RNA sequence: CGCUGAAAGCAUCUAAGCGGGAAACUUGCCUCAAGAUGAGAUCUCACUGGGAACUUGAUUCCCCUGAAGGGCCGUCGAAG
RNA sequence: GAUGUCGGCUCAUCACAUCCUGGGGCUGAAGCCGGUCCCAAGGGUAUGGCUGUUCGCCAUUUAAAGUGGUACGCGAGCUGGGUUUAGAACGUCGUGAGACAGUUCGGUCCCUAUCUGCCGUGGACGUUUGAGAUUUGAGAGGGGCUGCUCCUAGUACGAGA
RNA sequence: AGGGAAACAACCCAGACCGCCAGCUAAGGUCCCAAAGUUGUGGUUAAGUGGUAAACGAUGUGGGAAGGCUUAGACAGCUA
């Protein structure tokens, strides 16, 4: 179970003794049960939600209908979580009254996308000299592989094109403020993505 | 001239084998020579004369003298170093069907007819099948 | 002599169950002792227990002569509680779990399941109590394993006799 | 444990054992004499 | 490192049968993943008209009708 | 009717005969240390002064600075210091042109990738009427390192240290 | 040339005049890829030996010859 939210910038927090603590703030607008998926209907135990606001024009019928089964007028989105053992009807709302302060977290988002990286930036390459006596290839790889044994390249070599938009999932973010009254989380350091990114909120995997 | 079979008239016959303690390769010789079609006076090599098979309790096929711990199954997942291996023992706790495909596929060619004949090996797990509308006799009884 | 010819001699307080393929001892101080007698076996029945085996084999030799010691000992520990003196380095026995403390930071609590049961008879020493002696045996090895005896000064879990390889440096 | 190609009873409380497959040595005296393969 | 234990009245980790045991191995962690042609599963939505020829999984042709949705296009993006 | 060297750079990939880290046995292993031999290849595994160096010798680190295969991996990826064409000089040999178990200064590194391979990213069709979304996970990849001060305890051990 | 030895001038069998939807064989083979014995009788072998290999080391097991210790009661285990 977790929660779907947007990030909204970081911002810091000093405490009292004087630490500035780094802050992303994960804004919550409340989820909404659309599905509950069981084992006996579905082969697992999940649940699905919605978070929202999608124009009238912009839901297909097919979406409305999903959307209307639940009565739940619902939006941008539709995401999934797997359960181990939660009842949760097709109507219900998930706040961020699921977590305290402390209550470390696992925050996954998709990643600013980097367009078509070179080796140095996407495999943290060397480069070779600049000036002594270097020909045209100052910050290209090096060799790929060996002669003639094997002749040819191994698979997974690390070579360049796009740093892009993958999930990227950022684990043990300690919950600085649980913000109910106006829907936000606040959480110690970095969170993938840009601001505005749909971002998955759910508890620690490694606790 | 002689007969040639011909893939829209060639008769095939739904078949349940209970491998319930049975030898794996000579299990899967007898499926092998049913899925080719060597059983039948109709053979002709290039199409596929040969019988459904259905396999049901796959795991209880047994090797013989030490291929239990032993007899690694494997394969090369393409990137280097990626040799993987798994034995008798917990590829039958992890899929045990695997173990009578495997040793049924490459028993058949290792061509496009053996791939139509594979797709007519149906083995499963437990004491059934889902398979009672084709409805299949016992054989090797 | 072979030991599948020597009979069991049971006492009268072991009330055996013969079931044709698995032999099933009751008895009391201990009962529900149950082996799956293998198939190369033959049980018959007397005033007293006795074993053959069924066919010229070397493997089955073997066999029915384990499986008259392990009816031997079964039987005997349904009649007597096998035991055991582990001499060791401080024991607060409590209940149904023990407590040890063996030179470490920690105590290392260790639990006991059914069937055993350790006692407390005196300061630095160990007395066990079971009805097979199987789990009599892995108990009191499963206790070693917590301290082996060093040599030189001489520390750890023993059992009850000396043969213990000393060193002097 | 020694591990050798020819495993010898060393002394006379030495005892040789096929155990899985290995040809070792057991001594009751000496855990010295133990020794492994041959 | 063993318990019990014979073959081999004993002794023996083993031959049957039971245990402990490492960054190795399989999971656990993250990501991709049904082109997994074995192409899986869920929830929801859309279409509910005639006729002719010839050969009746029936195909072809004409008339009407083109839905759900997808796209072209435009304004763009922390996506390229 | 040409398979272009040694070294360095850049990038690697496997083995295990294991350098560290992990698990053990024996000890002429009291403990800190070790010696040797098994098991283990998951991850790690210096920067420099000199010389063209590989190596080596030093300096200083590290938990450790492993050994090898890959055209002594890798120049249609770079260098071009060494060898190394034409210039010149020294010593030596030769009457000489010239030459060298030799030294010495100087001296052009071409290619826009068709196919396999590899890293990315699409277009087609197929999944059995079609569609919007959400998915299970067969399989695959990544990841996996380690030091120090303290806390029982100056205790267990050791005459003591 | 052909057939066999997986692939393999020189090894084995055999020397292609041409046609045949005829038969019998050689080397090699007869569970399935793949044509023919899941053939018969008697054994051996538990290593996947077969399907890589030396000095030497092993109560691994089958067979065949021989010695003496062999119930006045032997080879390891309890009552001076």
């Amino acid at each position: 179970i977790g929660v779907v939210g947007r990030k909204c910038g970081m911002t810091r927090i000093f405490t009292e003794e004087g630490v500035s603590i780094p802050v992303t703030v994960i804004e919550v607008e409340p989820n909404r049960v659309t599905q509950f998926k069981t084992e006996e209907t579905d082969g697992y135990r999940a649940v699905q939600v919605t978070a929202g606001e999608r124009r009238a024009s912009r839901v297909t019928k097919a979406q409305a209908g999903h959307f209307a089964k639940a009565n739940v007028a619902a939006g941008r989105g539709v995401w999934e979580f797997r359960l181990g053992e939660e009842q949760y009807a097709a109507g219900d709302q998930i706040t961020v009254d699921l977590f305290q302060a402390g209550q470390m977290v696992d925050v996954t988002g998709e990643s600013k996308g980097k367009g078509f990286a070179g080796t140095i930036k996407r495999w943290n390459f060397r480069g070779q000299d600049n000036t002594h006596g270097n020909s045209v290839s100052h910050r290209v790889p090096g060799s790929i592989g060996q002669c003639q044994t094997p002749g040819r390249v191994f698979k997974g070599k690390k070579m360049s094109g796009h740093l892009g938009a993958e999930r990227v999932t950022v684990q043990s973010l300690e919950i600085v403020r649980v913000d109910a009254e106006r829907n936000l989380l606040l959480v110690k350091g970095a969170v993938p993505g840009a601001t505005g990114g749909d971002v998955i909120v759910r508890p620690a995997a490694k606790a | 001239k002689t007969y040639t079979a011909k893939p829209e008239t060639v008769q095939r016959d739904w078949f349940v084998v209970d491998a319930a303690g049975q030898t794996l390769g000579r299990l899967a010789t007898e499926i092998a020579r049913r899925l080719r079609g060597k059983h039948k006076p109709e053979y002709t090599p290039h199409v596929d004369t040969g019988d459904y098979i259905v396999v049901i309790n796959a795991e209880q096929v047994r090797v013989t003298g030490a291929k239990t711990t032993d007899k690694m199954y494997y394969h090369h997942s393409g990137f280097p170093g990626g040799i993987k291996s798994i034995n008798f023992e917990k590829l039958i706790a992890k899929a045990p069907e695997r173990v009578i495909e495997t040793a049924v596929k490459g028993m058949l060619p290792k061509n496009p007819l053996g791939r139509d004949m594979y797709r007519k090996l149906k083995v499963y797990k437990g004491a059934s099948h889902p398979h009672t509308a084709q409805q299949p006799q016992e054989l090797k009884i | 002599s072979r030991v599948a010819k020597n009979p069991v001699k049971l006492p009268a307080g072991v009330e055996i169950k013969l079931a044709g393929q698995q032999l099933s001892i009751k008895g009391a101080k201990g009962a529900l002792e149950l082996k799956v007698h293998p198939s190369v076996e033959v049980i018959q029945d007397s005033g007293e227990l006795r074993f053959a085996a069924r066919n010229g084999d070397q493997q089955t030799r073997a066999m029915a002569g384990t499986t008259r010691a392990l009816v031997n000992n079964m039987v005997v520990g349904v009649s007597q509680g096998f035991e055991r003196k582990l001499q060791l380095v401080g024991v607060q026995a409590k209940g149904q779990v023990l407590s040890l403390s063996l030179g470490f930071s920690h105590p290392v609590d260790y639990e006991l399941p059914a069937g055993i049961v350790a006692e407390t008879p005196s300061q630095t020493d160990i007395l066990i109590k079971g009805i097979d002696k199987q789990l009599v045996g892995q108990v009191a090895a499963e206790i070693r394993d917590f301290r082996p005896p060093e040599p030189y000064k001489g520390k750890g879990v023993r059992y009850a006799d000396e043969v213990v390889r000393r060193k002097e440096a | 444990m020694k591990v050798r190609a020819s495993v010898k009873k060393l002394c006379r409380n030495c005892k040789i054992i096929r155990r899985d497959g290995i040809v070792r040595v057991i001594c009751s005296a000496e855990p010295r004499h133990k020794q492994r393969q041959g």
